[PDB]
């Protein structure tokens, strides 16, 4: 798996690749790796993905059911909900999860919770088996503040070297845009990405 | 940690007839679920009228049926050409067997062909050389399923004559080699429904005065 | 170490042309020992005949358990249960301890009181049907039953005729494994009557 | 006893009319990782053999020096090294066979399953295969790891049975060889575009091709796959 | 292990039981009765765990005490060794199962006819002319398949045990120091005191 | 299962034919008595191909012996030479238990018991392998030094039967050898399947069993 | 071998019929095609007992809700609520599933793994002969399939495993479940391994078995 | 295990061995005599793993008889213990040792004294009035702490050895078959034939 | 540990982090992780330091023995004799080694050799623990004939993302440059490459 999330000025970029591995057999070469938990709250799924599902099912109830009641929750709340199945359930879970969201005040926000069930505020986080070899080439390339152009070329760069490497990681690059003009769905096929 | 043997499944059968000898097997070699070969003979003629199948791992299987062939050959060489006797042939098998009583032969292995008297003969033995002349015997994969079936209509075990109230015995008798062919195809058959290591072809060789005859039959392929 | 070999015993069950047949050995052992040449494993609650395989404390608490079901049913539905619907009881009952299991084989033999049809059904220890129209085998010489079955059996058999087809099925199945044999019991059921016939077989 | 570090996927291979096909992706894996893209795993021996090697690289790369010390040592006091005795596929297999088994009796494995293609000097088409265990086949598709499970379910569409042999073209074969290696690309995580194919006719005698790509990828469906069950977005 | 034996004759029900408990390399006790009487003409010999042995004894010998006093009457032979079974039958799929081996002798006053189950610590039941537990079986029935007829009297019963025991003594490894042999039949439960050389 | 016992009239050796692959049964029809030279038998228990190897290997070593001294080996030294070979292997898993039965002028009637952990016993009574209890069971409460040469037969024969019975792991048939100062006599193979029945009605024994 | 197949109008899922003990063949024909609902089906690999015991469950808790509600099972409710279930045992209930079928909100196709985790596609496969069925899915799948073209692709899926894989063989069990129409079960599509007739007859001659013992039983209370 | 009692009095030493040779359930012989005579004047009594303790015994038997022959002379008890000694600590340190306990009773004919050695398989030597291997010890030392002095004659030796072996017959858990017991003085080695009831 | 060696216009560049670790102790923090086996011929070694050490020793005694009959080895004579040993001590060895080489007529060449004792003739190469969060950038930086300051450059800000993201790399990196002119050893310091 190769996932990640990126800020810039009109909001935040969700991106992963479509592969899922058990062993060696490609079991699904087309997974859809960004899932909804709210309007403009999404998350990047890695790790089992019986125990990331479960989760997810579980945060989008919480969020449903938060917004009957106090309205829009903030990418903060949302990400607070993950660390705390993750946290108290870290015994029983291999699951590691990036949320992002947009709001109107925050604009776009990235948080990231590793196996532990730890939180982590950052500008961007990559995730995944295939994010080891992009480490490097993110940190160089990576500026705050970039355009909306300019952060689908970084993620679609980033996520073409990911898989390019990991074996664990490939098929079609999906990408989900958050801004205040809405949601984005974007995919990019192996014939574009791997001549990059 | 490294695995030196493996199964490739089949299963091989042997019946000793009045004057004849008959050494059937599958085509099928199979690694786990997956086949190999639907056509990979496994019964062999050896020469001096003796055919040999060692079935269970194929790589331990050829490389017996190897060394045997070979013997034959150097007994041939040191022994004025002198034919191998079955009873010979088999007492030799035991030695290349029992030579690796400590790293075995992972085989099942059955000989055919005919003793000095003109008879048929048939030899199993075990994997470390352990070996018993018999009238029929099935090694490997479906040998469980073969071997009842064989006691009932070679041997006719459990069998009376009618109305006698199971006092007389039903005569034991010689089967003629229609009637062997018969109950090797129904074995084979039979064992194919039940056990998916056997299928796709059935290969029988035959030992009379005259030489080696082979026959072959279509098997079930799923 | 393997509750399924340590008691030994088999049972097969076969239709034939407006019958059924089912058998068992009788032999009861604890590993190489022999202990009793008269433990019978065939069982019935009403028309419907249950063979039970495996661990002989189980075969002996499950006995016990659908004599008290199928009795309860019985006062209840004021009618005796039929085959169909007893192995549907069977299997319920075997998934019901799925993570503490029986370690049993059983064997649902009978005619259909209201439509005639001969039917026979086998499980596994946590009570998947197995439901064949020709034969089921159970026990530790199930390989053995598997073979004779599947070269002696023919459709449509008389009686007569089903009884020395399943009886030579048997024996012969149980002179090739140890923890089987020692005496045999052959049910032959039909309609109206059931014939019980003890075998004259091999003691060793 | 060793484990493999460097490894190789799939060899996929069939029989036609007139000779034998073997491909192989041109890929070195170090466990999940991609490390090595410019890996051959075809290795000609003569103009009339082409040996197939997936499993340890470094391993190949022994066998890969054995069968060019065969063809030296068969050169050697042979004024027909070029001519009736010249090295078979026969030959070449039964010597890789002998030193498989050998190694494996020694508890010292060479981590490689191998098919040797080609054609003999009688004209007949020779394929069989042999891996770490010294086991030994023949039939008219083969394939190791991978393939065994994907590509000889495809291959055998076209050559079910030996009857089918001489009904089937070098176009037909190839077809499918090249088809099944894109289903391998697909769903192999081990596997790489990028692949050779070598065919041995026995008239046109040994075509090499290099830099070989798997084309013609249907991707287009996946847009429309959105969430694992419920979600419409 | 310990010795556990019970014949079946034609108008009684024989056990002997061997009398050494052993812990370790020591003989604590020579004269130790394997045996609880159930009811008057029920009586059970027990062999298995060194704490589960007589605690599993004396808590059956407590239940069919209480229900011959609820009832005022004595179950059968075949209604306690059923109550046994199913026991045992409930204590192997518990936390911590009796590890026990029985034998029950009775005679059933109704049928007039001598009765011997045994019973293993499963809840493995079955009704034999003669029983064994643990290793004993493996001499003894092989004997009893050769001497033992359904018509013999209590005497030559007697007879009968002294030849297993005999054949206990000679090829078994450990010293078991004798058996206590009790006789149940239609007038109870008595004990044979000259066992020690009959 | 294999018994050797020793009487007024010699040796008697009694030996069952079941060979097993663990619960299948392999064959019902095996030899487990070598016959090594004229006054010299060889009883076979435990794995196939150790017994029936080195067995075979020490009827050549006897042969070989004869040819050197100009004498027939003796039962003490015949023994001891499979004794010394089987202590050779100790500890590599070589499985086998066997009685050395047979007839010099110097011993008399002589029975030696070694097994592949390297004992080695002379006795007058030996039941081994997987039914040697149930023999014992039979011979011990029958025993006399004072037996006719067909009574002795018969115990030999009925101690076979009951562990062929009883023992899982035994069975098929009974082969009988009787040893004088001639040498062995064979006294038939008798298949239990129908021995059973016949022993049941003329003995009255086996009346835990139906029928 | 069980596959699931998209066309254009609905959803095609497809098995053989093979149960295997080990090694050894149990059933020759069983079905391995379940009914969750009368337009909802199933197709289960893995623990026999397992996958037929969680499609009754679902089933049963599926048809008391289909009451409750008022209206026609949906696809994502089986779903859901065997993911859900398979989830709550870690994967000790080894039940592998291929859920399909047409409600009110359209066709859909979905593969249920034991520990939880459910796929979306056009195309799935499951079980020992997952591979050999997958390569001719991989090979001969398109968009907009017609119904007769969704069957033969499903049925040579099937057919891959039978051949290819010892775990699979038998005959080809197919359910077509199209929006406009009730779902048709085609038991024993393909019977493509009939048993040829044996070479002899076994029928034993009338007394050939010993009997020491005969009694008639008491059926009649 | 095996009983390997020996003990040295005012002008002998007597060495008790155990009859029974046990394998698995059954008892295969009942007459044993688990001794060896190493020369004229010196007894070695052996127990422990089933092949190696008569081999051992027999090797060291071999080597004694081929000095005695090549010198025309006996060695001492204390010179043949030394030997065996050595030979048992090569054995604890080569590929597959020899796992046997040996006592060596000895009558030293140039001191005219009686001498007991005790060895186990790793090479432990100790001169004792009194010794014993396995279990056995673990009830004949301090038996034999208290009831034994240095002027006893052979029969109150004798007499010390049946209190010994009824006490190992009372409290020990296996049918060791009674012991074989022989005496070794200045007139060499001779065998108790009635030990069955002295 | 992170190693690399790099083909340019006028030869080759190794290079190197100086960084050696017992567990989360750094044993030596100024390693020289750069060997010579011949005047023109040099190694980067990962992995067991003791094998590395004892093949590289072994190696430079075969090339002084070859030089003395035949004159001047190849790079490529060079990893011939690593893989040998490499290979056929596989069981007894942990040893990853880069082999970087200047010939007058092949100019600059680099051979890896990864654990199983396998040879890869490469234009660069990358190796060591490190070396997995810089695949990305690398693929995506080097391109073929490079200027000296530009192959340099390459290298430092390479192994300097290595050094930032890999625990058991760090401290100096060292270089050594092989072409016509002959060897030259460049050291850069962590106030330098860190803040690049
Ligand atoms: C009386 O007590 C009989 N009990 C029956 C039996 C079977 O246990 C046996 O010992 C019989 C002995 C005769 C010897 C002469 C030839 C016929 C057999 N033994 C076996 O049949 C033997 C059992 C056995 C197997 C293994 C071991 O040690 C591991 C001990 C005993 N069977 C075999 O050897 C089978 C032959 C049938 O294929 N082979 C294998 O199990 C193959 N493995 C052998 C071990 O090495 C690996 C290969 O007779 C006594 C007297
Ligand atoms: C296509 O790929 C078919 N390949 C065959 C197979 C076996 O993979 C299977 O999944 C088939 C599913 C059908 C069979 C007919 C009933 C409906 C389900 N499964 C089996 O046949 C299954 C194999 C299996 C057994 C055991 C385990 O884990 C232990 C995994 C798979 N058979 C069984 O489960 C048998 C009963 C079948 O008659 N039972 C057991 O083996 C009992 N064990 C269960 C676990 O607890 C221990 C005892 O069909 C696919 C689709
Ligand atoms: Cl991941
Ligand atoms: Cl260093
Ligand atoms: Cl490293
Ligand atoms: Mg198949
Ligand atoms: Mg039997
Ligand atoms: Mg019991
Ligand atoms: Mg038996
Ligand atoms: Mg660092």
């Amino acid at each position: 798996t190769s996932i990640m999330a990126v800020t810039f000025k009109d909001g935040v970029i969700l991106g992963a690749d479509s592969r899922t591995t058990t062993g060696a057999y490609i079991a699904n070469r087309v997974t859809d790796k960004l899932t909804r938990v709210h309007d403009k709250i999404w998350c990047c799924r890695s790790g089992s993905a019986a125990d990331t599902q479960a989760i997810a099912d579980i945060v989008q109830y919480h969020l449903e059911l938060y917004t009957s009641q106090y309205g829009t929750p903030s990418t903060e709340t949302a990400a607070s909900v993950f660390k705390e199945l993750c946290y108290e359930n870290k015994d029983n879970l291999t699951a590691g999860i990036i949320v992002a969201g947009y709001d109107d005040k925050n604009k776009g926000e990235v948080y990231t919770i590793p196996l532990g069930g730890s939180v982590h505020k950052l500008p961007y986080a990559i995730a995944g088996s295939g994010s080891t070899f992009i480490y490097g080439y993110c940190d160089k390339n990576f500026r705050e503040n970039m355009s909306k152009e300019e952060t689908v070329d970084f993620i679609k760069h980033s996520l073409s070297q990911a898989i390019k490497w990991d074996g664990s990681s490939g098929g079609v690059i999906r990408m989900v845009v958050l801004t205040a003009a809405g949601v984005e769905r974007l995919i990019f096929y192996p014939d574009e990405y791997e001549q990059l | 940690q490294f695995n030196p043997y493996g199964d490739n499944g089949g299963t091989i059968l042997g019946i000793a007839g009045e004057d004849f000898a008959v050494l059937a097997g599958d085509t099928r070699n199979i690694t786990d679920y997956s086949i190999n070969s639907r056509y990979e003979p496994k019964v062999f003629d050896c020469g001096d009228n003796i055919v040999m199948s060692a079935n269970g791992f194929a790589a331990d299987g050829d490389a017996l049926v190897k060394r045997f062939k070979n013997s034959v050959k150097w007994y041939h060489f040191d022994h004025n050409d002198k034919k191998l006797s079955i009873n010979s042939a088999a007492r030799n098998i035991q030695h290349l067997l029992y030579g690796k009583r400590f790293f075995p032969y992972y085989v099942h292995t059955i000989i055919a062909g005919l003793d000095e008297d003109g008879k048929g003969a048939v030899y199993s033995f075990d994997p470390v050389g352990s070996y018993e002349r018999e009238q029929c015997r099935a090694g490997g994969a479906a040998a469980s399923l073969i071997m009842p079936f064989l006691d009932n209509q070679v041997n006719f075990k459990n069998q009376y004559e009618p109305g006698t109230n199971g006092k007389v015995k039903k005569p034991l008798k010689y089967l003629s080699v229609e009637e062997v062919i018969k109950l090797v195809r129904d074995s084979f058959t039979s064992a194919t429904e039940r056990h998916i290591q056997v299928g796709d072809g059935l290969e029988i060789l035959i030992v009379t005065k005259d030489g080696v005859r082979k026959e072959f039959y279509e098997l079930k392929r799923d | 170490s393997d509750p399924s070999s340590i008691n030994g015993g088999i049972v097969v069950a076969m239709t034939g042309k407006d019958c059924v047949a089912i058998a068992c050995d009788l032999r009861l052992g604890s590993q190489s020992l022999g202990v009793s040449n008269k433990f019978e494993k065939i069982f019935h609650y009403g028309h419907v005949f249950l063979g039970i395989t495996g661990l002989a404390t189980d075969v002996t608490t499950l006995n016990e358990m659908f004599r008290y079901k199928t009795n309860l049913y019985k006062l209840k539905e004021e009618r005796a249960i039929e085959p169909e619907t007893f192995t549907q009881l069977v299997s319920s009952s075997l998934y019901e301890r799925r993570f503490g299991p029986y370690f049993v084989g059983p064997v649902v033999a009978g005619i259909n009181s209201k439509s005639g049809k001969p039917f026979i059904a086998g499980f596994d220890l946590i009570g998947c049907i197995d439901e064949a129209k020709d034969f089921i085998v159970s026990g530790t010489a199930s390989d053995q039953l598997f073979g004779m079955c599947e070269s002696l059996y023919e459709p449509n058999l008389e009686p007569e005729d089903l009884f020395e087809t399943i009886s030579q099925a048997l024996l012969n199945a149980a002179d090739r494994d140890a923890l089987s044999g020692w005496g045999a019991v052959v049910y032959i059921i039909k309609k109206d009557e059931v014939v019980k016939r003890y075998l004259k077989m091999r003691q060793d | 006893t060793q484990q493999p570090i460097v490894t190789g996927t799939s060899v996929i291979s069939m029989k036609y009319d007139n000779g034998v096909i073997i491909a192989a992706d041109n890929l070195g894996s170090y466990g999940s990782l991609l490390r090595f893209n410019g890996v051959e795993r075809l290795i000609p021996v003569g103009d009339n053999t082409v040996v197939g090697i997936s499993g340890d690289i470094s391993d190949m790369q022994h066998i890969e020096r054995l069968l060019k010390d065969l063809v030296t040592e068969n050169a050697y006091d042979n004024p027909l090294a070029d001519a009736e005795e010249a090295l078979e596929p026969s030959y070449i297999f039964e010597y890789l066979a002998t030193v498989m088994y050998q190694r494996r009796s020694k508890m010292n494995p060479l981590w490689n399953a191998i098919i040797v293609a080609g054609v003999q000097s009688n004209g007949d088409q020779f394929l069989r295969y042999v891996n770490l265990l010294g086991v030994t086949y023949s039939s008219p598709t083969l394939a190791t790891g991978f393939g065994a499970h994907m590509a000889n379910p495809l291959l055998r569409k076209v050559v079910d049975r030996e009857s089918d042999i001489p009904k089937t073209t070098v176009q037909v074969a190839e077809e499918a060889i090249v088809n099944a290696m894109r289903v391998l690309y697909y769903r192999d995580a081990r596997s790489s575009r990028n692949f050779s194919l070598a065919i041995i006719d026995k008239n046109t005698g040994l075509t090499f091709k290099k830099n070989l790509q798997v084309e013609n990828m249907k991707w287009d469906f996946a847009k429309d796959i959105k969430g694992y069950g419920t979600q419409k977005i | 292990m310990d010795i556990i034996l019970g014949i079946r004759v034609q108008d009684s029900v024989i056990l002997a039981s061997s009398k050494a408990v052993t812990r370790g390399i020591s003989v604590l006790k020579d004269s130790d009765d394997k045996t609880r009487q159930l009811s008057p003409h029920t009586l059970m010999s027990f062999a298995g765990e060194a704490g589960d042995t007589v605690q599993f004894a004396e808590y059956i010998q407590a239940n069919i005490q209480l229900y011959s006093i609820r009832e005022d009457y004595e179950l059968s032979p075949q209604a306690v060794s059923s109550f046994v079974r199913q026991e045992l039958a409930k204590s192997i799929r518990s936390r911590r199962p009796y590890q026990v081996n029985v034998l029950i002798g009775g005679y059933d006053k109704k049928k007039n006819k001598p009765e011997l189950y045994q019973i293993d610590y499963l809840g493995t039941k079955v009704e034999l002319p003669y029983g064994a537990h643990g290793y004993s079986g493996f001499y003894t029935f092989s004997l009893l398949d050769h001497h033992y007829r359904p018509d013999m009297t209590t005497e030559e019963g007697l007879d009968l045990l002294k030849l297993c025991v005999q054949e206990l003594e000679k090829r078994m490894p450990m010293d078991f120091k004798g058996v206590i042999v009790k006789i149940v039949d239609k007038d109870g439960i008595r004990q044979v005191d000259d066992f020690q050389a009959q | 299962t294999t018994l050797a016992f020793r009487f007024q009239g010699g040796i008697i050796v009694a030996v069952d034919s079941r060979a097993t692959a663990g619960n299948w049964v392999a064959s019902q029809t095996v030899k487990k008595v070598i016959e090594i030279n004229p006054f010299l038998l060889g009883t076979m228990a435990g794995g196939a191909a150790d017994c029936q190897f080195w067995e075979t290997w020490l009827g050549s070593q006897c042969r070989l012996h004869e040819l050197r001294e100009k004498e027939r080996i003796s039962v003490a030294a015949a023994s001891k030479i499979l004794s010394n070979l089987v202590y050779q292997y100790k500890g590599a898993g070589l499985s086998m238990g066997t009685m050395i039965c047979g007839y010099t002028r110097k011993e008399g009637p002589t029975i030696y018991y070694v097994d592949s952990d390297g004992t080695r016993l002379k006795g007058d009574i030996f039941c081994v392998g997987s039914g040697q209890t149930f023999a014992y069971g039979v011979l011990d409460s029958n025993y006399k030094w004072d037996l006719s040469v067909e009574d002795a037969l018969y115990l030999g024969k009925r101690s076979i039967l009951a562990a062929a019975h009883r023992d899982a792991y035994s069975g098929g048939s009974v082969n009988l050898y009787h040893v004088t100062e001639d040498g062995w006599i064979y006294h038939g193979n008798h298949d239990v399947g129908e021995l059973f029945w016949k022993v049941k009605e003329e003995e009255g024994s086996f009346n835990n069993v139906i029928g | 071998t069980i596959v699931g197949v998209k066309f254009n109008n609905g959803v095609v899922i497809a098995a053989d019929t093979r149960s295997t003990q080990g090694p050894i063949v149990a059933d020759k024909n069983c079905a391995k095609l379940h009914r969750i609902s009368p337009k909802i089906w199933c197709a289960g690999a893995g623990t026999a007992a397992d996958t037929e015991a969680v499609t009754q469950l679902i089933g049963s808790n599926i048809e008391l809700h289909s009451l409750y509600t008022s209206r026609e099972p949906r696809v994502v409710s089986a779903l859901q609520m065997l993911k859900q279930h398979l989830f709550k045992y870690q994967g000790h209930i080894g039940a592998y599933l291929i859920v399909a079928g047409v409600d009110p909100t359209g066709s859909h196709l979905f593969s249920i793994h034991a520990h939880g985790s459910t796929d979306v596609g056009y195309y799935l496969s499951l079980g020992s002969g997952s591979l050999a069925a997958m390569a001719v899915l991989e090979s001969h799948w398109k968009q907009d399939l017609t119904k007769e073209e969704a069957i033969k692709l499903a049925s040579d899926a099937i057919q891959a495993g039978i051949w290819n894989d010892l775990g699979s063989g038998s005959n080809v069990d197919v359910c077509v479940m199209e929006i406009g129409k009730d779902a048709e079960y085609l038991r024993n599509y393909l019977t493509p391994n009939v048993r040829e007739e044996k070479q002899k007859s076994y029928k034993f001659p009338r007394g050939t078995t010993a009997v020491l013992k005969e009694s008639i039983v008491n059926i009649c209370d």
